[PDB]
């Protein structure tokens, strides 16, 4: 149009205007820029707007693997028969795997640094270069299905190129399957929310809508709360490497040349194990850094997230506050007092009845993050809801859950339960020192962390076809 | 279409579920939880018509809001003593499992 460079607002150009008296933005006349989400249904009067989900809702590792099948095609080694991922052809981390380059036309990535001639990464998700710590949690799990197709060549040299990655593949997205509902959710929902939303697992239901909720791609960017305002990267020794282990975030976005040329992915995840993540907290909700800095390298001017989290739950039509706490049976405050007794803050409740006027009218993020968070979680009751009724019916409504009868066998699962996110690090990394389980709440350094060598790794002596 | 008996996921998701086979596959409508909401009840976002009030409120700027509420400074952070920032990463990586919603390019 461009909705990236203009103001006006004419589909499917939905930008954000600007307050009088902003702290950044002085000229009244600019804008934030916005694209409007495409419908699923373009141009219509009957039915009610909706918009698209571009990608698998199974936890499957689509990530890694794509979700359409031209794309899936080639992020494969389509030159032998051992069933391995594509990998980089010009860099290497240190004798070790990267990601292949994308062929886009306009690249963002070499905005970061002119210089370097660093390009965007391919992977199964378009935005797989976003940051460098993303880079680096994608890299991995790249070494680990090349790692995984290696050993399964080993027990089983009959079996061919297709048979090889789709092995290997089924394995790294029951690992994924697991990380995420053992040791992750736990964390985000609480004990007490986890119980309720997530019980035993019995087996698959295929009356479960195992779908994507509209609500849930705006609910999820609660984690905008956890941003550190840094991208910290050690050394082996785990101590501050030089010249640059504290870089500002506005700095690291898409910024795909500090993998290649500084360092690697082993700086990168050492720092996510041994740097303490952003609390949540009622009047330190998110960082100036994704707040007036977002993409600042890669666009005209900085974006703000939370405000783009806030533009595009109005853009994909979703009900307030109030509708989604009596979605989930939640009390519904009326009054400015009441909305303080829910959020035990009046002093927050007031800026919000400030803004909103009503509880009915807050944002779904804005009033999801700024409830206290539940005992031994860090979530909201109205987030833990959304959350937590997602994952049950992306567990229960998929058939090749890794725990269904038919999708592995008794001694497979079995193996398969002694994965760890730390263990997967040891196998594909130089880095001989990892977390403690859980490893999303081990964070500090010598306490929290233990040897490779402590540490025993999958044992696929069960997928042995004799 | 669907295949009788599989051993494997399929790409696109398609025939994860045998009696809707579209269900979780990529490239399809987000299922709704509640009836969307919207200006003129079908298609316009709040705030695209100004003067037009939600709920009979005034529509807040996504902006000012985040000036008001989110804002807060940097030297201020309080860390998580229970959380790791791969707590945080782990989170992005997963969301990159689950959705992306499209969006038109230039122009
Ligand atoms: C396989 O799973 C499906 C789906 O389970 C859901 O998702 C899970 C992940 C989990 O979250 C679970 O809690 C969910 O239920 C199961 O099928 C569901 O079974 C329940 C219980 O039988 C059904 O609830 C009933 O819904 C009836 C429909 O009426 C209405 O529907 C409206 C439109 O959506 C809605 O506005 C209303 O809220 C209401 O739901 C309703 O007539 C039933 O009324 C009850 O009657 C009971 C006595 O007969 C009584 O005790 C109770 O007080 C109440 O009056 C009841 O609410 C649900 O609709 C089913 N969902 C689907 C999509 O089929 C199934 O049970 C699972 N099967 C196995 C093998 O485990
Ligand atoms: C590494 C730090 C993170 C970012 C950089 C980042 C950026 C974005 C952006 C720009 C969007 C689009 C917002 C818009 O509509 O304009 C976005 C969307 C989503 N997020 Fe963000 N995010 C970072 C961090 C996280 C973490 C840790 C998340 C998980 C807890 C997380 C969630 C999400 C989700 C689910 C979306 C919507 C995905 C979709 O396209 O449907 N983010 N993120
Ligand atoms: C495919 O694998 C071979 C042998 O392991 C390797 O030499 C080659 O670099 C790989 N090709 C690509 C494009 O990743
Ligand atoms: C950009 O990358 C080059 C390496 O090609 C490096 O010399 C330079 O310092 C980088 N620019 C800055 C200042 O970030
Ligand atoms: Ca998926
Ligand atoms: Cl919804």
């Amino acid at each position: 149009v461009n909705c990236e460079t203009s103001c006006v607002q004419q589909p499917p150009c939905f930008p954000l205007k600007i307050p009088p008296n902003d702290p950044r933005i002085k000229n009244q006349a600019d804008c934030i820029p916005f694209f409007r989400s495409c419908p699923a249904c373009p141009g219509s009067n009957i039915t009610i707007r909706n918009q698209i989900n571009a990608l698998t809702s199974f936890v499957d590792a689509s990530m890694v693997y794509g979700s359409e099948e031209p794309l899936a095609r080639n992020l494969r080694n389509m030159s032998n028969q051992l069933g391995l991922l594509a990998v980089n052809q010009r860099f290497q981390d240190n004798g070790r795997a990267l990601l292949p380059f994308d062929n886009l036309h306009d690249d963002p990535c070499l905005l970061t640094n002119r210089s370097a001639r660093i390009p965007c990464f391919l992977a199964g998700d378009t935005r797989s270069s976003e940051m460098p710590e993303l880079t680096s949690m994608h890299t991995l799990l790249l070494r680990e299905h090349n790692r995984l197709a290696t050993e399964l060549k080993s027990l089983n040299p009959r079996w061919d190129g297709e048979r090889l990655y789709q092995e290997a593949r089924k394995i790294v997205g029951a690992m994924v399957q697991i990380i995420t509902y053992r040791d992750y959710l736990p964390l985000v929902l609480g004990p007490t929310a986890m119980r309720k939303y997530l019980p035993t697992y019995r087996s698959y239901n295929d009356s479960v809508d195992p779908r994507i909720a509209n609500v849930f791609t705006n609910a999820f960017r609660y984690g905008h709360t956890l941003i550190q305002p840094f991208m910290f990267r050690l050394d082996n020794r785990y101590q501050p490497m030089e010249p640059n282990p504290r870089v500002p975030l506005s700095r690291v976005f898409f910024a795909s040349w500090r993998v290649v040329l500084e360092g690697g992915i082993d700086p990168i995840l050492r720092g996510l194990m041994a740097t303490p993540a952003k609390l949540n907290r009622q009047n330190q909700i998110a960082v100036d850094e994704i707040r007036e800095r977002l993409f600042e390298q890669v666009m005209r001017i900085g974006l703000d997230l939370p405000a783009l989290n806030m533009q595009r739950s109005r853009d994909h039509g979703l009900p307030g506050y109030n509708a989604w706490r009596r979605f989930c049976g939640l009390p519904q405050p009326e009054t400015v007092g009441q909305l303080g007794t829910v959020l035990r803050n009046l002093k927050l409740a007031r800026k919000l009845m400030e803004q909103y006027g009503t509880p009915n009218n807050i944002d779904i993020w804005m009033g999801g993050v700024s409830e206290p968070l539940k005992r031994k979680g860090r979530v909201g009751p109205l987030l833990a809801c959304i959350i937590g009724t997602q994952f049950r019916k992306l567990r229960d409504g998929d058939r090749f859950w890794w725990e269904n009868e038919g999708v592995f066998s008794m001694q497979q699962r079995q193996a398969l339960a002694q994965i760890s996110l730390p263990r997967i690090i040891c196998d594909n990394t130089g880095i001989t020192t990892v977390s403690k389980n859980n490893i999303f709440m081990s964070n500090s350094y010598p306490r929290d962390f233990v040897n490779c060598s402590t540490l025993p790794a999958l044992n696929l002596a069960s997928w042995r076809e004799a | 279409t669907c295949p009788e008996q599989d051993k494997y996921r399929t790409i696109t998701g398609m025939c994860n579920n045998r009696r809707s086979p579209t269900l979780g596959a990529s490239n399809r409508a987000f299922v709704r939880w509640l009836p969307a909401e919207y200006e003129d009840g079908f298609s316009l976002p709040y705030g695209w018509t100004p003067g037009v009030k939600r709920n009979g409120f005034p529509v807040a700027l996504a902006r000012a809001v985040s000036n008001e509420i989110v804002r807060f400074p940097t030297d201020q952070l309080t860390p998580d003593q229970e959380r790791s920032l791969m707590f945080m990463q782990w989170g992005q990586l997963l969301d990159h499992d689950l959705d992306f919603t499209p969006e038109p390019a230039a122009r």
